[PDB]
């Protein structure tokens, strides 16, 4: 098989730079143009740059022009993309495809094989741990059926935190929202999980939080009020 | 300026079918969601039906679900609820309601005087 | 009789003049084609039909007997109805031939000879003088009916169903033309022979014919005529479609594209005329007037794409030089495959 | 400069359902529009390329027509793997490709109501000087559903962040968390927080609320 793969997606400060890299194997990228295509996290897919590597011809966006720099070496058979002054709105995954040459049926097929796609986000705020607050289960809240606890951690700014429930023993009825970005640049994630009313007093829930760019593991956990 | 009224109702034997109609004068149906609800004697108000705009879909509840369906007409400005295999826990006051947010957020606000159905 | 033997002499006349100039020309020109060939069997079997039909129609009414063996009586009406049968039989092979000519840019005609030739046999049983024998139930209605489906029933509906299809293959011009003509020409033989048929059903199932016998008669010397009037050759010497506008209309685009892209001033117009012409030449690579042709439009995209890229370079003169050659390409190919409008 | 403009922004259907789904082109783009799949955390994989074929390898349920500048994707039959997400793009020159809004196919079920909570701010993190109010929407369906604060009966935007749960595995039902962010100063100038949900389910707005 022929496949693409990426790589040199990460995290820079904004204003600075950052070289992807897209290696192709199993077919030459003087048959194929190459092109980087871009997703912004909730949004659709935006196309960036493509370059020729036959006849040297390339070409860039109006939003990415005279910032990135596409380039080929066909000695790796990789696809080089320099990024400078990388605004905030350059947080997104970049796949690299590619694409046949007129005449025939390879231009036909357009996007016919992608990559995996780097992550590529920038941001000015720096590795911290997240703060775990407990939402109570309120009494008043549906006395007698049902009711919900939480555990909500509020700044954290590397994205990838996991939240379990007892040691992993509770699955049933736990919702782990997406984090998301608030204003001063780091993630809030919420955790709820819906208990009988039933088992407030008896049962026991402690939440744990982990996050491994931080090595901060937090155990907290929810009472009645 | 908006007003809105329902016909249909009466009484239906038991596995029967019934069709009733609701109109709203005074603003379009079109790019509007139109909605149908229940209203027990003794419990509180049901949902059982909604359409949205053209071809977006209709959805219904879980006890009306294949038994129940909306029909919707722009150009007349009319909806039509089929009610087919009737149950005697169908009896009940019907109104009907217009979700102002084009979004489908929910917004219900101009109701109608609804129409009674009753089995046996 | 003297009135209706003038008639038929007035006829066979003018029907023997007609055909035999129709083949003399058409001999002194071909001394080999489609067209030419079909039309003079028509001709020929035409000719037949006066020779062995209208000759003998004359030599019985001029004692108001006939005079000679059964054999002769035999003969003299299989050959009749060997003439009948092939006249609509060729018409048909005709229309055919003028299907597959304009499907894709003799044996039917041998074919047709076949069937009129073998589906006259039993003429030789049923006369024996040469009064016609009779069937228990009835003679005349089996063998009336047979002639009616054989020789215009099953003929025309088989070249109406012909005719749809040609119609649609056209409209999906000397081809026109010569389907015009074979249109016509079934035309003028369904007018001229269906009251015959008729009369004669009706005389089958119902238990005056002089002058359907000359309207009858006067298709054998209206179809050479009406071919020599619709053919420009044969006059001389005596003395797919929505295809085309669509490709019409993508080149008229390319050519507005490129009097837009000699007018451009900067790089955004050339790309924007450039987008449109790449539009334009798919879509008429897409369409069918075919290797050469793909190929030219190929070249066409090639060239446009290396235009395109100029442009974005930002060389709008040297873009412009550059797609100064699709003028070139467009003389070579784009005005050679219109110019196979004159055959469609 | 050539926009295409996917109409469904998002389509709900059942297993076994025929979907169609419409792109059009700004300008004549000829036959070079494709259509491609993609699910939540993967790379795009080509369905339909020249608006008329089908990838080879993709399942024979997936179709495309063109008419004039309108083109359509059509699965005829409907399957579990089917639910993802769908766009269109025109490839009319290299550097004029552009992908349309994208179309995400969910899975039809029954109206349920949203099930309301509200969490106050702990007392833990009101020594940190801000304060934040939870209001918790749980196995609703459809997705579309609001949410608004009324603190002393007035209405507040521009605080509030709100996070919904994709479909769930099995009941298919969404969940929306609402977060509302003040300073401590601003907290304690207030009484009665509480949040007012609408939905399309529910006759009358849900208001949960408490008073401190
Ligand atoms: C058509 C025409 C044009 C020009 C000159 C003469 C004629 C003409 O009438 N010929 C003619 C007439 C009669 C006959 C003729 O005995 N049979 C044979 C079968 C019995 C009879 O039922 C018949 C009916 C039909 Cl329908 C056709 C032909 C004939 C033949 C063989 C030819």
């Amino acid at each position: 098989e022929v496949q693409l793969v990426e790589s040199g997606g990460g995290l820079v400060q904004p204003g600075g730079s950052l070289r992807l890299s897209c290696a192709a194997s199993g077919f030459n990228v003087v048959d194929f143009s190459l092109h980087w295509v871009r997703q912004a996290p909730g949004k659709g897919l935006e196309w960036v740059a493509y370059i020729s590597s036959s006849s040297g011809s390339t070409s860039y966006a109006d939003s990415v022009k005279g910032r990135f720099t596409i380039s080929a070496d066909t000695s790796k058979n990789t696809a080089y993309l320099q990024m400078n002054s990388l605004r905030a709105e350059d947080t997104a995954v970049y796949y690299c495809a590619r694409w046949g040459y007129w005449p025939g049926e390879p231009w036909w097929k357009a996007f016919d094989y992608w990559g995996q796609g780097t992550l590529v986000t920038v941001s000015s705020a720096s590795t911290k741990g997240p703060s775990v607050f407990p939402l109570a289960p309120s009494s008043k809240s549906t006395s007698g059926g049902t009711a919900a606890l939480g555990c909500l951690v509020k700044d954290y700014f590397p994205e990838p935190v996991t939240v379990s429930w007892n040691s992993g023993a509770l699955t049933s009825g736990v919702h782990t929202f997406p984090a998301v970005l608030q204003s001063s640049g780091l993630y809030s994630l919420s955790s709820v999980v819906t208990v009988p009313s039933s088992s407030l007093g008896t049962q026991t829930y402690i939440c744990n939080v982990n996050h491994k760019p931080s090595n901060t593991k937090v155990d907290k956990k929810v009472e009645p009020k | 300026q908006v007003q809105l009224q329902e016909s249909g109702g009466g009484l239906v034997q038991p596995g029967g079918s019934l069709r009733l109609s609701c109109a709203a004068s005074g603003r379009t149906i079109s790019r509007y969601a139109m909605s149908w609800f229940r209203q027990a004697p003794g419990k509180e108000r049901e949902f059982v039906a909604v359409a949205r705009r053209s071809g977006d879909g209709a959805f219904y509840a879980d006890s009306v679900q294949g038994r129940f369906t909306v029909s919707r007409d722009d150009a007349k400005n009319t909806v039509y609820l089929q009610m087919n295999s009737l149950k005697p826990e169908d009896t009940a006051v019907y109104y009907c309601a217009i979700d102002s947010d084009t979004f489908y957020s929910g917004s219900y606000d101009y109701w109608g005087q609804g129409t009674q159905v009753t089995v046996s | 009789a003297r009135a209706e033997l003038a008639l038929l002499s007035i006829v066979f006349v003018a029907v023997a003049l007609s055909n035999g100039l129709v083949l003399a020309a058409l001999a002194r020109r071909g001394r080999w084609a489609p067209i030419h060939v079909f039309i003079g069997h028509l001709c020929l079997a035409d000719l037949a039909v006066a020779l062995f039909q209208v000759l003998p129609q004359l030599a019985w009414k001029a004692t108001d007997r006939f005079r000679g063996p059964d054999a002769l009586c035999r003969a003299v009406k299989y050959l009749q109805m060997v003439g009948m049968y092939a006249s609509s039989y060729m018409i048909l092979a005709m229309t055919l031939d003028r299907h597959r000519a304009i499907c894709r840019p003799n044996r039917p005609v041998l074919v047709a000879w076949a069937f009129s030739l073998l589906l006259s046999l039993p003429q030789l049983f049923i006369f024996a003088d040469c009064w016609a024998c009779f069937a228990e139930p009835w003679g005349r209605r089996t063998y009336v009916t047979w002639i009616a489906l054989m020789v215009f029933v099953a003929p025309t509906l088989g070249i109406a169903a012909c005719q749809v299809l040609i119609f649609r293959e056209i409209h999906a011009a000397a081809v026109a033309k010569t389907v015009r003509m074979t249109l016509v020409i079934v035309v003028v033989y369904v007018l001229c022979w269906a009251p015959f048929f008729l009369v004669q059903l009706w005389a089958a199932w119902d238990p005056p014919f002089v002058l359907l016998m000359l309207l009858a008669s006067l298709n054998s010397c209206t179809n050479p005529w009406i071919y020599a009037s619709f053919s420009s050759s044969v006059s001389s010497e005596l003395r797919a479609r929505r295809q085309l506008a669509d490709l019409e209309d993508n080149w008229e685009t390319l050519n507005d594209n490129l009097k837009v892209i000699e007018k451009a001033d900067n790089a955004a117009q050339v790309k924007d005329a450039l987008t449109k012409m790449r539009a334009a030449a798919l879509d008429a690579q897409k369409a069918t007037p075919m290797k050469d042709f793909r190929h030219g439009f190929d070249i066409l995209v090639g060239q446009i794409d290396d235009a395109l890229k100029l442009a974005n370079e930002g060389k709008v003169k040297e873009a412009q030089a550059a797609a100064e050659q699709l003028k070139t390409t467009r003389n070579a190919y784009i005005q050679k495959y219109l110019r196979a409008r004159s055959t469609l | 400069d050539i926009q295409m403009t996917q109409s469904p922004s998002s389509l709900s259907a059942s297993v076994g359902d025929r979907v169609t789904i419409t792109c059009r082109a700004s300008q004549s783009v000829s036959s070079a529009v494709a259509w491609y799949q993609q699910k939540p955390g993967k790379a795009p994989k080509l369905l339909i390329y020249s608006a008329s074929s089908l990838y080879s390898g993709v399942p024979s349920r997936f179709s495309g027509s063109r008419s004039g500048t309108d083109f359509t994707l059509t699965i005829s039959s409907l399957q579990p793997e089917d639910f993802a997400t769908y766009y269109c793009q025109q490839y009319l020159y290299y550097s004029l490709v552009t992908f349309g809004q994208g179309t995400k196919v969910e899975i039809k079920r029954t109206v349920a109501a949203p099930s309301v909570f509200i969490f106050p701010p702990s007392d833990e993190q009101l020594k940190s000087g801000t304060a934040s109010v939870v209001c918790l929407l749980n196995n609703f369906y459809p997705r579309e559903a609001k949410v608004q604060w009324k603190v002393d009966n007035a209405l507040q935007s521009g605080n509030s962040q709100e996070s919904v749960t994709e479909q769930d595995s099995k009941d298919s039902t969404y969940s929306l968390s609402s977060t509302l962010t003040l300073s401590k100063a601003d907290y304690e100038k207030h009484k009665v927080y509480a949040c007012e949900v609408t939905h399309q389910g529910l006759s009358s707005p849900v208001t949960k609320s408490f008073n401190r």
